[PDB]
């Protein structure tokens, strides 16, 4: 509203929100690959990355309580969400990003699909590569 | 554990076939000149109804789609490119490489110069006398 | 094949049985499959019963970690 875009100069920010293909380190807003977890390297800043639970075999009791993938991360049961997906605040549930929600993701019509999207144009139009 | 969205989407994610065991709710009508998928009750454009790729979760689009003569050439109203891509003939000569190989533009005359009946300005523009 | 020339098994035929079978073609009762007793001479009964290795390890089809 303030034409210099300075009214919203102190507005809040979203979480560090590591990509679904990566993991986040508590207290520092830093990201490390999933491969880094449970490997013995101390990737996170103050040793937050490893615990002996890296062998507690939490996954087999019931897929960890997760829909797609379970990794025996430093905090026991940790879950992995595929590309194009996102993880709810419930540390277990994994959901599909509705890409159509962002305005202009594609030119005319957008249809959400599991971890993907498809787009369509009106009859006088066609779609490109 | 499966995300709540999947409970009613027509194809059971839980392999016990216990997702749509009691939901139903097929109460709405998709708009016309379009297609509603037999299971799950979703709306996708008419083009998706029968194309090499399946779209709805139920796959009912391609469940009932003929051979559609796969050996046939693309319609002659379009143009073909080196990478085995077919695009509308109007696109053959413009500013856009409508096919990744750029074989559409490759043949064009490469000159936006103005007719002698006009005047020429440096940035791709011509003006009447 | 206890003899390198195979002359132990070479002559005789084998008696028919069908409750449960072992990799070498030997038969054992149903309960025998997973009781931790080695019923199959080749241990093929117990081999598939339980996971033998931890998550730090990897498991090998031979019953090895
Ligand atoms: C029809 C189709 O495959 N659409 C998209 C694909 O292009 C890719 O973006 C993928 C990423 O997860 O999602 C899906
Ligand atoms: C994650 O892994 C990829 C592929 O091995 C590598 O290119 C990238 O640098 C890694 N990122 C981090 C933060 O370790
Ligand atoms: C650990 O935390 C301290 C503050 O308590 C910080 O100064 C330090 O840099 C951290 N360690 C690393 C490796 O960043
Ligand atoms: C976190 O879960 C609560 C319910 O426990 C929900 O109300 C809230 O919207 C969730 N947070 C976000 C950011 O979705
Ligand atoms: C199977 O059980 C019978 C008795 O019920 C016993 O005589 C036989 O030896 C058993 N078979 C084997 C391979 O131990
Ligand atoms: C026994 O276990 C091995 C290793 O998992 C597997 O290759 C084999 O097919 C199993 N055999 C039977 C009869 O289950
Ligand atoms: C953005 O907001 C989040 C909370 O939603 C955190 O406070 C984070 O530290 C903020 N980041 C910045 C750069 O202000
Ligand atoms: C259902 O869709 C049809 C066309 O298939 C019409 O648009 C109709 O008006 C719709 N009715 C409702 C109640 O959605
Ligand atoms: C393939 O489809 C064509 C029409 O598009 C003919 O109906 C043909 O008989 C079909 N053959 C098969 C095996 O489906
Ligand atoms: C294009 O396809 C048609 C059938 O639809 C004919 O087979 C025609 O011979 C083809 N043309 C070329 C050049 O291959
Ligand atoms: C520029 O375009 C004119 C017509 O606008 C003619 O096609 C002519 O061939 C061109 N001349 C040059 C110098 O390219
Ligand atoms: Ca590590
Ligand atoms: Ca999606
Ligand atoms: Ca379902
Ligand atoms: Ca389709
Ligand atoms: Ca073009
Ligand atoms: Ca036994």
């Amino acid at each position: 509203d303030c034409r210099d875009m300075s009214d919203e100069k102190d507005c809040p920010t979203q979480p560090f929100h590591c990509p679904s293909s990566q993991w986040q380190c508590p207290g520092y807003s830093i990201c490390v690959n999933l491969s880094a977890l449970c490997d013995g390297v101390f990737d996170c800043p103050n040793g937050t990355d490893e615990s002996p639970l890296c062998n507690q075999d939490s996954c087999l009791h019931f897929n960890g309580g997760c829909t797609h993938r379970c990794i025996q991360g430093p905090f026991g049961a940790t879950c992995v969400c595929p590309i194009g997906y996102q993880l709810a605040n419930d540390t277990k549930t994994c959901e599909d990003v509705n890409e159509c929600d962002i305005p202009g993701f594609c030119s005319q019509h957008c249809v959400n699909m599991r971890g993907s999207f498809r787009c369509a144009c009106d009859p006088e139009y066609t779609l490109e590569s | 554990c499966v995300p709540s969205i999947f409970r009613c989407d027509g194809v059971d994610d839980c392999h016990d076939n216990s997702d749509e065991h009691q939901c139903g709710a097929l109460n709405n009508t998709c708009s016309s000149s379009a297609f509603t998928c037999v299971h799950g009750g979703q709306c996708i454009p008419g083009q998706w109804r029968c194309d090499k790729q399946n779209d709805c979760l139920d796959g009912s689009d391609e469940q009932n789609c003929p051979t559609r003569s796969p050996s046939s050439t693309c319609p002659p109203t379009s143009f073909t490119c080196d990478n085995h891509m077919c695009i509308p003939k109007e696109w053959v000569c413009d500013t856009d490489n409508d096919c990744s190989d750029g074989s559409d533009e490759k043949n064009c005359q490469a000159s936006g110069t103005c007719h002698p009946t006009q005047f020429r300005c440096p940035d791709h523009r011509c003006i009447s006398p | 094949s206890d003899c390198p020339d195979g002359s132990d098994e070479r002559n005789c035929y084998y008696p028919t049985c069908d409750q449960l079978t072992c990799a070498n073609g030997a038969c054992y009762n149903t309960s025998q499959k997973c009781d931790h007793k080695v019923d199959c001479r080749d241990s093929s009964d117990e081999a598939n019963c339980t996971t033998l290795c931890s998550q730090k390890e990897f498991q090998c089809g031979s019953g090895e970690c």
